[PDB]
């Protein structure tokens, strides 16, 4: 079949990681902080 | 603790018009870490009182249910 010449491919081609910037938690999303501020006179 | 939690238990049992006996009986829960029957409370509290006007017992709430997680949308309400 002399035809047109094309090839069909599909692409699902996962990404690389990302590695975004990592937050930084709180000093209330730490136990013995939210402690010592919930029990505060 | 036990004991500034048992007077806070006397003085809710007297009156129990002081809200801040109550609110002070939650502080004294969280001051033995007993962060599940001081959530408790807090419910039930919320439940007979919801007209009433206590921002700090709502603050709490909010900081409870973030450290739960899962009841995060009464967090913030």
């Amino acid at each position: 079949r002399q035809d047109y010449i094309a090839k069909v491919r599909y692409q699902n081609d996962l990404p690389a990681p990302p590695c975004p910037p990592k937050l930084l938690k709180y000093e209330i999303e730490k136990e013995a902080p939210q402690k010592e501020f919930l029990k505060d006179s | 603790y036990v004991q500034a939690q048992k007077q806070f238990k006397q003085a809710e049992d007297s009156q129990n018009s002081n809200t801040l006996a109550k609110l002070g009986y939650a502080q004294c829960l969280i001051a033995r870490n007993e962060v599940g029957d001081a959530t408790i409370y807090l419910e039930k509290f919320f439940k007979e009182n919801q007209d009433s006007k206590s921002s700090e017992m709502m603050l709490l709430l909010g900081i409870i249910y973030s450290q739960s997680g899962k009841s995060y949308y009464k967090a913030i309400i």
